[PDB]
């Protein structure tokens, strides 16, 4: 169950989804939780006094923001998502994200096109590291592109 | 006897005029002829009012006044009757035609039945006696309608959930407001009333065509008159209910257009791939079909020709028939170009313009295809083009047309678009089409982004109109929340309409994240349509919106347009951004847009004109100076280009009009040959660009014009007709009119320029410094147009920043989701509804106030070509053509390009309004308007002749004004603040002469004495009006400058400034010192709050305050805290009876609502025939609002103080808007006085120049050393009469007081600590403190006097000090000063360092030994432990001093304490212990995690009742931690200063308070029954009994910030720095 | 205070580096028709106003740091920026690279005024 956080109804839905999930092993993902720093503190206290199902997982999506409470950060395990360190890492991430059956369809030339796209996507993204020379501006070339 | 005839005519009209009755469905007899009734009543009301001016009105005064009452009563009744009858009609239809509502809402249905019974009963009475007078005499008919209106409104607001149910049955109702929907549902039989609502539910359907019966819908029509006739008409009889035949109309609109398209495609194919086109046949085909289908047919034919040509080129080397496709386009475009070179019908001409724009693009695409040697239909350069495939063999007519771009395929929606202006199809627009259609195929949203004026919104609509979709534009703001967006999505999804959300990043970031969930679920539903496995004969696709299953039409789409460069905007979360495909639209192709538009309008030299106009705009943006009101973007270019076509059409009409009276040589083809096309373009540029230019840019732009358009001259039309009316209106308004270089000529040009902008723009700004003539320019123009054109002009003036943005536009209820209109929304909706003929009048909505992006960007869709006010409830209000949106502002330093580019600009400079013009206006009014309410006018006229020489250009006043601007003033100096002050003072001088004539009925003042008085008073008035806000040195310097240049006789003293002289009524200079006697003050009034010792400054300031106050002119006293501003104002008010002062204490958090509570308590709102009037409750009294800190209220990030804008509105407009009912309220007998510290002081903001022009400022400085000696030497002489043996020491005691006070004021300043302010207030407390310690004493040695003097100095100067060094300095210099002025005294007995005074060991306040005091406090602490608080305390020396300091404050009236120190130092415990020793009850608010503002208000009521009604002495001890909200201190700031909170007791609380006050005052023996008298006694009890102790920790940032939030904490509370334990 | 003495030297030094004179271009009937004059007139007009404002603000800061005029709200805001080394927002009138500090702006502003003086000197002595 995926929930955006900003709405007042989102807070009510998040609590019900979490309460249902902790008794069934269901997964809950809450996105943009950095937009509600005050509610995040109350969620950390709620999670502390809880013994959910062994399969239950709670995912919190946020930007890297100083508003995120320290107490929540200590209670959870942090994973940083950022541009891949280089061309090799960028292209390996691309080939893992795209299912194999996607590339391996009937036209055999489809595989080389995806490689060219992966190389092109890596070169364009890596040039952003050179803020001014690679591109005049810091464009958000990303996964959607 | 002409007056008698008018009365006879009025009597005869109303003895026969009957309410015109019509049967309504055999139920009652409604009333028509509202226009006839209202105009007839207004006509007699004006005639009765006008005949009062006639001198013969006295004989018929009573009869005319009787008719004024009757006519006013007729207006008040039928203005309510019309709204009651209107509401009953559609409510009766709903509660009769839908039996389901009776079960759904039984309570409302029965309640409506009861009201519907009383309405029908009153209808039957009207039927018996339809005569208006008989209806007017029906008992309680006025109150019956008032109850009917209120009751019917409650039923209306109770049908909201029923309306939400009907919106599902016809989803286009989701875009209609609740009231309009009730009109639609309830009037389902009266179809003629449905016509005004179709523009809200349809893209281009403005009305429907009906048969004579109104039972069959024959077709639909657009706002321009274009009609679509249905192939199969829709019968309303066979489908009676509103939502089914409306659905059938929507379907027949789509089916008819598709059938009409097939017929059009058949004919247009003949024109395609044809060598020659006959214009008559082609024009016939254009006229036969609708504008949207004509362009659609042309696109279909061109696409199939290219497909045919590319198919033949399959071999590659085969000959190219693409040239024939180009050839056909060339031939067709030549016929279109020839057609627009001559006169055409307006609908056909626009159709021809659309075809030219379409074919120019087809010509460009075909040329690109030929140049690129494309020979295959599957080539991407052809697939990337937008193509149109038509299959006549397709069975479903709605799917015969397929629009394909790249891989994206679309069906045509066949929404009737009417005649929508098309965009020039530029390469940027081509790229926009490709990107957005890729997003549509991917079931993603489109996100065009870029700076303002790049075509983002128009391109989205153009693409939607290309696909035949209903495109809805929403001007988003922060009020578009999750619930509002979802409901809009529900309407969009079911209708199948496109949502273009502009300024989408103006939503809050939390709302953007929440909305992303709704956008995603719709997009998943959209992909279910695209699934080939899904079959149309199955369950409809549905997504979950707002916890409901909502059907999704495949045609709906979501688009967001944003300016990512605007600072302060919300950043979109990434999960939302992945749902949209973004395209940068940054550089519009201006030269192509200009070339195609000029070519489509018929300009033969369009290529030459486009190559000049587009670079010219580029040059203007760089060659001209930089101004915030300058725009040379695409909107400005588009405005000129559109105006160019309008100017070309009028010249052609003018040329042939000359030909009608000169021969019969109409040769239209040759008429276009000799047509100055360049001169036409220059006229459009000058009519649109010139009014925005500053003076030094005007020659620059004409040099640029000569550079790009050589030999082309601009000549304005000499508008004699308008200028004659303007000249007459100026005469009636005492204004100066000029022509050319005459006086007032520049201003008249700006009025004419403003008129030109009103004819080209529906939104315009008048920008210029305060006092530039902007207001008079549009007020005079509005009246002149009424006389010239016969159309009544109505102006609604709004101060947008004087109210909250919620009160300007409205609010959506968080829970009930009910919409309440704001001020602007209510005004615009009233004009659209046109209940009282507002659509036939010129309606100007003037936003007079500051412009900031927060509120004006809600008008982006209003000010652009959309002309729509979009509300978060989904409602869209169209701007009627008779409405102009105007913005009168002094600057645009916070407006963004988005706003500036969307509005016509007229720039006013301060040179436009010359000082000679202002002088003429003052003299003209002085010679015509009597000041008394003629012997008074005769005095003014003679005085005007005397003043006239000095008010000429380069006269005394002009030279004085120029010199004054060179001086330094406590506030910023503006021309109108000086002249406004100067004219008020001169009016008082005229009143002085009249008052003298009253004193001398025998010998009135002669001209020689009148001349002798006026000249000196004018000099006197000039000095105070131009330097009264400056220091003495600046006041002096203006004196010598006047002395050099004036010829008025002046005082001949060698070194006495002129400002030191008044003007006696005998026309002689008299020194102000003659009115400053050395008084002896009664010994019991020593340093009392009401006692003022006359000084040179006090008598001058009081006289100046008297003049401004007597004229009801708002004024501000400015000076350092404690300089005597309140003292001087209240002293002047004592000499001015019939004026009640009410003190308001502004803080940083003060809003207009503080003023409104004061109005609620002291004033009443009364309904008058001319509107609501707010007047003081007490009759015959002028109520003075005294604001003590008028420049503390918080300035927002856009430089605006809301309360200041509110006060400016009440002064300049004489009123304000009541936000509850959106009604203008007029003030009567209410004036304003301000007090403040200099704006350079911390926490103080400069006052707006638009507020200062009305408010003269007097500077009250601290009294000098000699003035202080005179003031407190008088007090010391009186107080030392208690002990006759101490009379000799009066002078040294005063000298020591002044010396130490001056030294302390220099030593400690606000730079070190924010509370280091020393003023004569300390001197007043110093004398009072000594006096209180001397009253019960029969005798005292001089050493005893010094000890009291030293003790009070420590309490007043040392107790606030923070540092030990500062306290050491104060302790040392007290000894130094005392021995300097008191030699031969025993130092030890008088200055022993432990100086302690107490009344605990005796009856009197006498010195106490430290050890004796320690034993007493231990003895009392023992009792305190057993009775109040068993917390043992260790007694050290500082505690003994502290408890004595707290004891002093609890024994003073309004004794408030500010205890500052570290937590746990005993501040609260000592306060409770001293409170228990003085008999004071301790009150502490019992805060908790859920303690809120209304909990604090109830707690405040409890304490005030006990101390105000029960005479209970209370120590209200409250800590800084108790302040859980800033609103807590706004209440305490008022309570500390005034002992009252104006809005704390309301409703039943006030009624209970009055009962308790009456009981409380009875126990005191006072005879009080009046509520006002009871409230004053209650305030006086709170003043003497309530003691507030404020405890806070030392925080440097917190303490400085604390002063602005609660200035009363630092000037009404005694501060004791307990600090930390030493 | 230590800041009061250090800021006094800096402001006095800046008044030495920054030039003091900038004469507006004399508008003439045939100078208005010259495009170069039209652009160059704008440069001095906006340049002269900025030059006077900065010099006046710096002179007030020096006088404040000598204890001769009382600190106003504007001076308190300006003095706080100068202590922190942030370029005052009032001084910012021509576009500059982001992250430019006040010490570089004063040197940059001084060079721009010198060029503005030479342009006006040529127009005054020699014509447009
Ligand atoms: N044409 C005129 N001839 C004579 N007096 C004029 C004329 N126009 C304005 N005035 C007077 O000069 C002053 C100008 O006030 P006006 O309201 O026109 O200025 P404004 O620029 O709209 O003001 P603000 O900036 O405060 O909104 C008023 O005292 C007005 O009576
Ligand atoms: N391709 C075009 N052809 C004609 N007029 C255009 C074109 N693009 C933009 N305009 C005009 O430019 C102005 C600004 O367009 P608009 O869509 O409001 O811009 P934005 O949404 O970027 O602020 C309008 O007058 C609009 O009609
Ligand atoms: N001529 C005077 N006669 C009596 N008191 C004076 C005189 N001049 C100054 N004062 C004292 O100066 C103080 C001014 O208080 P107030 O009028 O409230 O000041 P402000 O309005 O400037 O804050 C009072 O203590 C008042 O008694
Ligand atoms: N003079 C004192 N001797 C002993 N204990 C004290 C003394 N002053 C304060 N305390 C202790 O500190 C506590 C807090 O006192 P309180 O008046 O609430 O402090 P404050 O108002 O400075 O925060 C008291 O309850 C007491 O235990
Ligand atoms: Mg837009
Ligand atoms: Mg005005």
């Amino acid at each position: 169950t995926s929930i955006a956080i900003g709405s007042a109804e989102g807070f009510n839905q998040a609590d019900k989804a979490i309460n249902t999930a902790v008794k069934s092993g269901r997964w809950v993902m809450l996105k943009n939780v950095h937009l509600a720093p005050g509610w995040l503190m109350q969620l950390e206290k709620k999670l502390h006094s809880l013994q959910p199902h062994a399969c239950f997982r709670l995912f919190l999506t946020m930007e890297i923001n100083p508003k995120v409470p320290v107490n929540l950060l200590r209670a959870g395990r942090i994973f940083v998502f950022e541009p891949p360190p280089g061309v090799k890492a960028n292209m390996l991430r691309t080939f893992s994200s795209i299912p194999v059956s996607r590339i391996c369809k009937s036209p055999n030339e489809r595989a080389r096109l995806y490689f060219l796209l992966a190389w092109f996507h890596a070169i364009i993204q890596e040039r952003l590291r050179y803020a001014p020379l690679g591109w005049s501006k810091k464009y958000e070339f990303g996964e959607s592109d | 006897m002409a007056l008698e005839e008018f009365l006879k005519q009025i009597r005869e009209v109303w003895n026969t005029y009957e309410l015109d009755l019509v049967n309504y469905q055999n139920k009652c007899r409604l009333i028509r002829g509202w226009d006839d009734l209202f105009n007839k009543v207004k006509e007699h009301i004006n005639s009765v009012s006008a005949m009062k001016l006639s001198p013969y009105y006295k004989v018929f005064e009573e009869d005319a006044l009787s008719w004024e009452d009757k006519l006013n009563r007729i207006m008040a009744l039928f203005d309510v009757w019309i709204d009651v009858q209107r509401r009953w009609v559609y409510l009766e239809g709903i509660f009769t035609g839908s039996a389901d509502i009776k079960h759904l809402l039984p309570v409302e249905t029965q309640r409506f039945q009861s009201i519907s019974t009383e309405f029908l009963a009153l209808m039957k009475k009207v039927s018996k006696s339809p005569l208006v007078m008989d209806v007017l005499n029906i008992q309680g008919v006025q109150r019956s309608l008032e109850r009917l209106a209120d009751l019917l409104g409650k039923i209306q607001k109770a049908l909201g959930e029923y309306l939400e149910r009907e919106r599902s049955s016809f989803p286009r109702f989701y875009f209609v407001g609740d009231e309009d929907l009730l009109e639609i549902i309830g009037n389902s039989k009266n179809v003629a009333k449905l016509q005004k609502h179709f523009k809200k539910m349809f893209a281009g359907v403005s009305s429907i065509i009906l048969n004579e019966d109104n039972s069959v819908v024959l077709g639909i029509s657009s706002r321009e008159g274009e009609e679509v006739m249905f192939k199969t008409p829709v019968s309303i009889t066979e489908h009676p209910k509103i939502n089914e035949w409306l659905t059938l109309v929507e379907k027949e609109m789509r089916v008819t257009l598709a059938k009409l398209l097939a017929e059009s495609v058949t004919e247009v194919e003949i024109f395609g791939k044809a060598t020659s086109i006959d214009p008559n046949t082609y024009i016939t085909w254009i006229d036969k079909y609708q504008a949207q289908l004509v362009v659609l047919s042309a696109q279909i034919a061109w696409s199939e020709n290219v497909e045919t040509a590319l198919s033949s080129m399959g071999g590659g080397g085969d000959a190219a028939p693409l040239h024939s496709v180009l050839s056909n386009v060339e031939v067709t475009l030549n016929v279109l170009a020839d057609s627009v070179l001559m006169e055409q019908p307006p609908l056909r001409r626009r159709k021809l313009e659309h075809l030219i724009t379409e074919l120019v693009h087809q010509r460009d695409v075909t040329r690109s295809l030929i140049k690129s040697k494309i020979d295959n239909a599957k080539s991407f350069e052809w697939l990337s083009q937008m193509r149109f495939y038509f299959d006549p063999k397709q069975t479903d007519v709605l799917q015969q047309l397929s629009i394909q771009m790249a891989n994206a395929k679309f069906n045509y929606g066949f929404e009737y678009l009417g005649v929508q202006d098309k965009l020039v199809q530029t390469p940027l627009t081509d790229r926009c089409y490709l990107t957005m259609t890729q997003a549509l195929e991917a079931r993603l949203g489109g996100s065009p982004f870029g700076p303002a004026g790049t075509g983002k919104t128009e391109s989205v609509k153009a693409l939607g109109h290309q696909l035949g979709r209903f495109v809805l534009v929403f001007n988003c703001d922060e009020t578009f929340d999750f619930q509002a967006m979802g409901r809009i999505f529900v309407g969009l999804c079911q209708v199948g309409a496109w949502g273009c959300f502009d300024e989408f990043n103006r939503l809050e970031e939390r709302m953007l994240s929440a909305v992303s969930q709704q956008v995603q679920c719709i997009q998943e539903a959209l992909r279910e349509h695209s699934n080939p496995n899904y079959d149309k004969t199955s369950a409809p696709i549905t997504c979950e919106l707002l916890n409901k299953q909502v059907k999704v039409s495949p045609d709906m789409a979501i688009f967001i347009t944003m300016n990512p460069g605007y600072a302060g905007r919300s950043n979109l979360p990434d999960n939302l951004k992945k749902l949209f495909r973004s395209l940068a639209m940054t550089k519009p192709d201006r030269q192509l847009i200009a070339q195609v538009m000029l070519y489509s309008q018929g300009f033969r030299t369009a290529e030459v004109l486009a190559n000049k106009i587009v670079p010219f705009f580029k040059l203007c943006d760089e060659q001209l100076s930089s101004q915030s009101h300058y725009d040379f973007g695409l909107r400005a270019l588009k405005s000129v280009l559109v105006s160019a076509g309008n100017v070309k059409r009028e010249r052609i009409q003018k040329i042939k009009r000359e030909k009608e009276e000169r021969g019969e040589a109409v040769d239209e083809g040759e008429i276009a040959e000799n047509l100055p096309e360049q001169e036409i373009l220059i006229q459009s540029v000058c009519e649109t660009m010139v009014p925005k230019l500053v003076a030094e840019d005007i020659p620059l732009l004409f040099s640029l014009l000569s550079d790009v358009f050589p030999g082309v001259q601009y000549h304005r039309g000499e508008m004699t007709a308008l200028r004659e009316e303007l000249k007459k209106v100026c005469q009636e308004m005492y204004l100066t009119y000029g022509d050319g270089e005459e006086v007032g000529g520049m201003w008249v040009e700006k009025v004419l320029q403003l008129y030109q902008i009103t004819q080209i723009n529906h939104g315009l700004m008048m920008v210029g410094p305060s006092g530039s003539g902007k207001s008079m320019a549009w007020r005079v123009l509005l009246k002149a147009l009424e006389r010239l054109e016969g159309v009544e002009g109505v102006a609604h003036i709004i101060d947008p920043k004087a109210i909250s943005k919620d009160h300007l536009y409205g609010t959506l209820d968080p829970n009930t989701r009910e919409w309440t209109d704001g001020l602007f929304t209510h005004v615009l909706r009233k004009i659209i509804d046109s209940v009282r003929g507002e659509l036939q009048k010129r309606q100007w909505i003037v936003f007079d106030g500051d412009v900031d992006p927060e509120w004006v960007e809600n008008l982006n869709s209003v000010l652009d070509d959309n002309k729509l006010l979009t509300l978060p409830n989904g409602e869209r209000l169209s701007l009627p053509p008779n409405v102009r949106i105007m913005f009168e502002v002094q600057d645009l330093k916070y407006a963004t390009l988005a706003t500036v580019s969307r509005c016509g600009m007229v720039w006013f400079s301060e040179d436009v309004l010359s000082t000679d013009m202002i002088f003429n206006n003052f003299l003209a009014r002085l010679r015509s308007i009597p000041l008394d309410e003629s012997p008074m006018l005769q005095i003014q006229r003679d005085a005007a002749t005397i003043m006239q020489p000095y008010f000429t250009s380069n006269g005394l006043v002009t030279k004085a004004l120029e010199h004054a601007f060179q001086l330094e003033h406590i506030m910023d100096l503006t021309r109108l603040r000086c002249l406004g002050s100067l004219f008020s003072m001169l009016h008082q001088a005229c009143r002085n002469v009249a008052q003298y004539n009253a004193n001398h009925p025998d010998f009135p003042m002669q001209i020689e004495q009148l001349e002798r008085y006026i000249q000196r008073y004018l000099v006197y008035a000039i000095l105070w009006s131009l330097s009264g806000d400056s220091r003495l040195k600046m006041r002096a310097e203006l004196g010598e400058y006047i002395r050099r240049i004036t010829t008025v006789p002046l005082p001949t003293a060698p070194n006495i400034p002129i400002i030191d002289y008044e003007v006696s009524i005998s026309g002689e200079w008299s020194p102000w010192q003659a009115k400053v006697p050395q008084i002896e003050v009664e010994t019991h009034k020593v340093a009392a709050p009401d006692v003022v010792v006359p000084t040179l400054d006090t008598v001058r300031h009081e006289a100046l305050l008297y003049t401004w106050l007597a004229e009801h002119k708002p004024l501000v006293l400015c000076g350092p805290p404690g300089s005597g501003k309140t003292m001087t104002l209240f002293s002047a008010l004592r000499a001015l009876p019939d004026m009640e002062v009410v003190g308001l204490n502004f803080s940083s958090a003060t809003t207009p609502e503080l003023l409104l509570k004061t109005f609620d308590h002291y004033c009443e709102y009364r309904r008058t025939p001319n509107g609501v009037v707010l007047a003081p409750v007490q009759l015959g009294k002028w109520l003075v609002l005294f604001c003590d800190e008028i420049n503390l209220p918080d300035m927002d990030k856009y430089g605006t103080q809301r309360v200041i804008s509110f006060i400016r509105q009440m002064v300049e407009h004489g009123g304000f808007y009541r936000t509850s009912d959106q009604t203008w309220v007029k003030l009567e007998r209410i004036q304003f006085v301000g007090a403040c510290n200099p704006p350079t002081d911390p926490g103080r903001k400069p006052l707006s120049h638009r507020f200062l022009r009305h408010v003269p400022v007097v500077y009250v400085d601290y009294p000098g050393p000699a003035s202080l000696t005179q003031i407190y030497g008088t007090f010391n002489r009186a107080m030392l009469r208690l002990i006759p043996s101490l009379r000799t020491y009066a002078e040294p005691l005063t000298a020591a007081m002044v010396e130490f006070y001056t030294m302390s004021q220099e030593r400690f300043t606000q730079d070190t600590q924010p509370h280091y302010i020393y003023s004569p207030r300390e001197m007043t407390r110093w004398v009072r403190g000594i006096f209180e310690a001397l009253r019960p004493l029969e005798t005292l040695p001089v050493e005893g006097l010094i000890r009291i003097w030293a003790h009070e100095a420590l309490r007043l100067f040392q107790d606030r000090l923070v540092e030990d060094e500062e306290r050491r300095w104060t302790d040392e210099n007290i000894d130094t000063v005392a021995l300097k002025h008191f030699p031969n005294i025993d130092r030890e007995k008088a200055m022993s360092r432990p100086i302690l005074y107490s009344n605990w060991l005796s009856k009197d306040y006498i010195p106490v030994d430290q050890e004796e005091l320690r034993d007493y406090v231990k003895a009392r602490l023992k009792v305190f432990y057993e009775e109040e608080l068993d917390v043992p305390l260790v007694l050290f020396n500082e505690v003994l001093d502290h408890v004595l300091r707290i004891d002093r404050i609890f024994r003073q009236p309004q004794g408030h304490l500010l205890l500052i120190g570290v937590s746990g130092a005993g501040k609260t415990t000592l306060s409770r212990f001293v409170a228990w020793m003085n008999g004071l009850s301790v009150y502490q608010i019992k805060v908790h995690r859920k303690y809120t503002g209304e909990d604090f208000d109830e707690d405040l009521r409890t304490v005030l009742r006990r101390s105000g009604c029960k005479n209970e002495k209370i120590a209200f001890i409250m800590d800084e931690s108790n302040v859980l909200d800033s609103g807590f201190l706004e209440r305490m700031n008022t309570l500390l200063a005034n002992g009252e909170v104006p809005g704390l007791f309301e409703g039943d609380e006030y009624a209970t308070l009055m009962t308790q006050c009456k009981e409380g005052a009875q126990k005191e023996g006072l005879m009080l029954d009046s509520h006002e008298e009871l409230y004053k006694w209650f305030t006086s009890q709170v003043i003497r009994n309530l003691h507030v102790v404020f405890t806070m920790n030392p925080s440097s940032e917190g303490l400085k910030d604390r002063a602005a939030t609660s200035p009363a904490l630092f000037n009404r509370c005694v501060l004791n720095w307990f600090g930390d334990w030493s | 205070p230590a800041w009061m003495r250090t800021l006094h030297t800096t402001a006095s030094n800046w008044l030495h580096l920054i030039p003091q004179t900038l004469s507006h271009l004399k508008r003439t009937v045939e100078n208005i028709k010259d495009p170069l004059f039209r652009f160059f007139e704008r440069e001095v007009k906006m340049g002269a106003k900025l030059l006077q404002d900065v010099r006046q603000d710096l002179a007030d800061v020096v006088q404040v740091c000598e204890g001769k005029k009382k600190q106003t709200n504007y001076l308190r805001t300006l003095i706080n920026e100068l202590v922190k080394g942030i370029l005052p927002r009032s001084w910012s009138h021509y576009t500059v690279p982001a992250g430019m500090t006040v010490i570089q702006w004063v040197s940059d502003f001084s060079e721009r005024i010198k060029q503005l003086q030479n342009i006006s000197l040529a127009a005054a002595s020699g014509g447009a």
